[PDB]
């Protein structure tokens, strides 16, 4: 009886840590994706304060 | 509680955008008032997809005009249905753009883009459960390609868990004497490749063809090429408007459509094509002459296909012949998407016709398109033709090569899956 | 007491669910606001009805049943619908945004969010209960929710209820009224997620109940009511032995040790029969022969297989009606003498039978005749793992291209979690080969 309650225990630990393990790393990845869009994005808006910048310097001619 | 914000920009954005207001609310019985007529209580069940609802019983697009010259803004506002639109929802600039694309996505357009902006936030943030966007514009001009391009990837900055799709018009000479429309193109397609989920490629070359050739119209107006336009999206919408046994929202429309993500530019399709069996039909709608890009889907692969039959017809007939056109032409589908063509059926028919039928096909041979669009681009860079436009407002040259590289790029990757085998 | 709690996901789960839940109250004489005339014990008992259904103080008769959805559409249909009266509004769950037909966004970004809430709802079923046997959950292979969500639960209830037995009912894709290119993908992932939670799924093919409904009720184009309103006859026997009681009444866990030889060969095969319209039935009795043969002909299977070209493990027949043992020994006879049957080395060859009085009932309106007695027969049987081959042939031609894999990639899922559910999926139809080989 000891070894049937070791087991049933066992078994509802290794779920828990597994679940709460997948659903760590399952946040990692979906904030490291759409951190890395916004960050394409800004970098995009660099190159265009950049275009906007280089037009400025010609008009001065 | 699935809402969709509409975006309309540029001349031909703010055309094609009236006329499928017109129409989708002659089918839901809205007026110009906004007074709901009508006689089936279906009519109501999806408006808010597209109407908000105001005091008064009073429906209202939810949907915003933009533009850099203010000349469209009251030709939208006096046209049919042109009081509806919300005023205030009027956004515009007092130059223009003359037709460039950096005009529009650099320099001019971003002095205006966060007033749109603003207008956009305070429709979203009015929305039960915001599902996407929608665009309608042209990437030949330059106030639709450049600026569209650049209020995409804002709204894309603040909304990057939305759908974001357009519905584009690519330019063709057979319609426009403009000659830098392949730069703005290419330009415009550079920005889709990246910052959509869903765009339907409207080729107005395609569009002359059909009313010339086919529809036997000498000298067509923008008027006759536009009511194809309306058609098709009226008919692409009709899964989200009305309530068939399709629980599908934009993004799961696009999770069966799009097997990868840069290959999001789609074929529509519509019949009959005149001013009708189902065998008839469904045959009619798979030829390359019912095509709204100019493609032949015999010259590739289809990767996912879906049909929209409208009207009172026999499912056990349509389910049919579904089949009967897979089966016979088993080559044009890839054998590695199973099961890959979707059917759709809406009892309500369109304005005058007892039958009709959209297709949106995902097809390598969109490819053809691309490369038409290449052929004029490279024919000018690699003479440096009217450089000085857009150099003038900040671009450099290579912005140019990186444009053409990403799309002769995106050619050779519909042709990779179109060459690709099972085993 | 036994009681069981019944969890519908998803819309393919929820609207089985309503077909379920209307035949059980037409079954037990309950109507539509919950009152049921012939309960003389007011606001609770330890009836048989009552491992399904429990009691209030004013007479209402409550499903110990919990409906969740990712979208509102389905479940308002039901909270506005004949039988809204039925249930307590806490018990009908949705969200706002579903999975899109994405089971990552099932079990992980949507589903995420509700999860704490539905476990919530179902403790406050399982504390009603003096003696809970486990949960019974129906959900779609294919959907996003039904996928993905399922998962989610099945591994929390591991956690809150250790071991209680769960079962499934599980609607495998058929390309007749599957919508979506992706249920290969979801169908994968979601059976190796629950494979280790499940005690016992029945699986039920709706190209299957497409054909049984097309080819016996003549009915041109079926639809989702026509499935359902079948698929809870089967439902409803299989469930019968917990919800009435008798002298030959063999509860479903009886049958559940013969059908399951090793943990994870615990899919039965179900083969139902009589399905014939009232045009058919008038005049033409079918009697206990008749229905016992038609559970050998593999057109009424619930999954599309060949029990012909496998082997047996267990052959269980629960009838239910104007059924006799006599008369089932004879017809078994019979087919024992004619049909080819043929059982593993290592188990017995003989067939578990249980009868229920209660005849059949049909729902006004629908398209099957009213019957004075009908069979369904669970059998495990190799053959069910064509139902996994088939599957695992259409991963794996999208997953080599990789085709719609940015879908599951953007919501926070990883290129292993595909490969390690389709090495399970590998190792279970290997599994079911190696349990028909013979002994040495
Ligand atoms: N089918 C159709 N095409 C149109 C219509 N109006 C403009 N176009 C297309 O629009 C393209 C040229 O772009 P514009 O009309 O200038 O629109 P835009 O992008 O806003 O450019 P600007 O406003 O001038 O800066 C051409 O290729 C035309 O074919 C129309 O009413 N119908
Ligand atoms: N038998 C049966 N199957 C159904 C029914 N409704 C949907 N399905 C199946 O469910 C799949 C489509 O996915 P859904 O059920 O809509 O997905 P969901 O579980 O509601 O969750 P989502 O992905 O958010 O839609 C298809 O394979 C259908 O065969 C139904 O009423 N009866
Ligand atoms: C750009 O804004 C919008 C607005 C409204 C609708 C759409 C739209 C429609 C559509 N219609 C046919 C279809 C396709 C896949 C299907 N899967 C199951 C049924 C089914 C039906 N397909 C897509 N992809 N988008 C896009
Ligand atoms: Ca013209
Ligand atoms: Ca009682
Ligand atoms: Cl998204
Ligand atoms: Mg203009
Ligand atoms: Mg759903």
């Amino acid at each position: 009886i000891q070894k049937a309650i070791e087991e049933n225990n066992n078994f509802i630990k290794m779920a828990k840590e597994k679940l709460a393990q997948k659903m760590e790393s399952n946040k990692e990845n979906r904030e490291a994706h759409l951190a890395a869009m916004l960050e394409r994005l800004q970098e995009k808006d660099k190159h265009a304060e950049e275009v906007r910048k280089n037009k400025e310097l010609k008009e001065e001619a | 509680m699935r809402e969709i914000v509409h975006i309309q920009a540029g001349q031909c954005g703010n055309q094609i955008g009236a006329k499928f207001w017109e129409v989708i609310s002659d089918e839901h019985g809205i007026d110009p008032t906004g007074s709901y007529h009508g006689d089936s209580d279906l009519q109501l069940e999806r408006i808010n997809v597209y109407y908000n609802e105001a005091a008064g019983n009073k429906y209202v697009p939810r949907a915003i005009l933009v533009d850099l010259e203010p000349g469209t803004m009251d030709s939208v506002r006096s046209g049919p249905f042109g009081q509806i639109f919300r005023p205030d929802n009027f956004v515009f600039g007092q130059s223009g753009a003359g037709n460039n694309w950096a005009k529009g996505h650099y320099t001019e357009g971003a002095e205006l883009v966060d007033s749109v902006l603003d207008v956009v936030r305070k429709e979203s943030e009015s929305c039960d459960c915001l599902q996407g966007f929608q665009l309608t514009h042209s990437l030949g001009g330059g106030t639709g390609s450049g600026m569209g391009t650049l209020l995409i990837s804002k709204i894309r900055e603040e909304y990057p868990d939305r759908i974001m799709n357009t519905f584009s018009v690519v330019p063709s000479p057979k319609v426009s004497d403009t000659v830098v429309e392949p730069y703005n193109a290419t330009l415009s397609v550079h920005q889709l490749v990246e910052n959509t989920d869903e765009t339907y490629c409207i080729d107005n070359e395609a569009l002359y063809d059909i009313c010339f050739r086919t529809l036997k119209l000498t000298t067509p107006t923008y008027g006759d090429l536009n009511h194809l336009v309306s058609a098709t999206m009226s008919g692409v919408t009709t899964c989200l408007r009305f309530p068939g046994q399709l629980n599908a929202d934009l993004r799961k429309l696009a999770v069966n459509m799009v097997p990868f993500p840069r290959l999001h530019f789609f074929m529509p399709g519509f019949a009959p094509l005149t001013s009708l069996t189902v065998p008839e039909l469904t045959q009619q709608m798979f030829d390359a002459k019912n095509m709204m890009a100019a493609c032949d889907p015999r010259h590739g692969r289809y990767l996912t296909v879906a049909a929209v039959f409208r009207g009172r017809m026999s499912m056990k007939e349509v389910d049919e012949q579904m089949l009967n056109v897979q089966n016979k032409n088993s080559s044009y589908f890839v054998e590695w998407i199973p099961n890959n063509v979707k059917t759709a059926v809406c009892d309500i028919p369109p304005r005058g016709l007892k039958m009709s039928a959209t297709f949106i096909g995902n097809s390598t041979a969109i490819q053809e398109l691309f490369k038409r669009i290449s052929e004029q681009f490279t024919a000018m860079f690699r003479r440096k033709a009217f450089l000085h436009w857009y150099t003038g407002e900040g671009m450099d040259e290579m912005e140019f090569t990186e444009a053409e590289s990403n799309m002769n790029d995106l050619v050779s990757e519909y042709q990779q899956y179109q060459d690709a085998t099972a085993d | 007491m036994r009681e069981c709690i019944s969890i519908h996901v998803g819309q393919a789960g929820v609207q089985i669910g309503n077909a379920c839940w209307e035949l059980y109250c037409l079954e037990h004489g309950i109507q539509p606001d919950g009152q049921m005339p012939s309960d003389k014990t007011i606001g609770g008992g330890d009836d048989s009805f009552n491992t399904f259904f429990s009691e209030t103080g004013a007479g209402k008769h409550v499903p110990r049943a919990v409906f969740v959805d990712l979208e509102p559409t389905v479940i308002d249909e039901v909270r506005t619908g004949t039988y809204r009266q039925l249930f307590h509004p806490e018990q009908l769950i949705t969200g706002k945004e579903d999975a899109a037909n994405n089971y990552a966004r099932g079990h992980y970004t949507i589903g995420k969010e509700i999860i704490d809430l539905v476990l919530d709802r179902i403790r406050k079923l399982a504390d009603q209960c003096t003696g809970l046997q486990g949960f019974l959950v129906f959900h779609s292979f294919g959907g996003g929710t039904g996928s993905g969500f399922t998962s989610l639960l099945m591994e929390r209830l591991s956690v809150d209820y250790g071991k209680k037995s769960k079962l499934e009912f599980s609607i495998y894709p058929a390309p007749q009224v599957s919508t979506a290119v992706v249920e290969p993908y979801n169908s994968i992932l979601t059976t190796h997620t629950t494979l280790e939670h499940s005690d016992c799924a029945f699986m039920v093919d709706n190209e299957a109940i497409y054909d049984i409904c097309r080819r016996n009720l003549d009915i041109e184009r079926p639809t989702y009511t026509n499935l359902n309103r079948l698929i809870s006859q089967i439902v409803s026997s299989i469930t019968a032995s917990l919800r009435f009681d008798g002298a030959l009444n063999v509860d479903l866990t009886e049958f559940q040790t013969n059908l399951v030889p090793y943990p994870r060969i615990h899919f039965p095969l179900a083969t139902y029969a009589p399905v014939i319209s009232a045009e058919k039935a008038y005049h033409e009795q079918l009697s206990v022969a008749e229905i016992t043969n038609a559970c050998f002909e593999p057109a009424n299977q619930m999954v599309k297989c060949d029990p012909r070209h496998g082997k047996y493990m267990a052959c269980c027949l629960l009838y239910r009606g104007d059924v006799v043992p006599k008369d089932v020994n004879a017809a078994i006879a019979t087919i024992k003498t004619k049909r080819s049957i043929q059982f593993v080395d290592w188990c017995p060859t003989g067939f578990k039978v249980g009868i229920n009085y209660q005849p059949p009932t049909v729902v006004p309106g629908g398209d099957l005749a009213k019957v004075q007695r009908a069979v369904c027969m669970l059998s495990n049987t190799t053959a069910i793992a064509e139902a996994w081959a088939r599957l695992d042939h259409k991963f794996d031609l999208m997953y080599a291209k990789r085709a719609f894999v940015h879908w599951y990639v953007g919501e926070g899922m990883e290129e292993g979690e595909f490969s390690e559910a389709r090495e399970d999926m590998a190792a279970l139809e290997k599994d079911y080969e190696e349990v028909g080989v013979d002994s040495v």
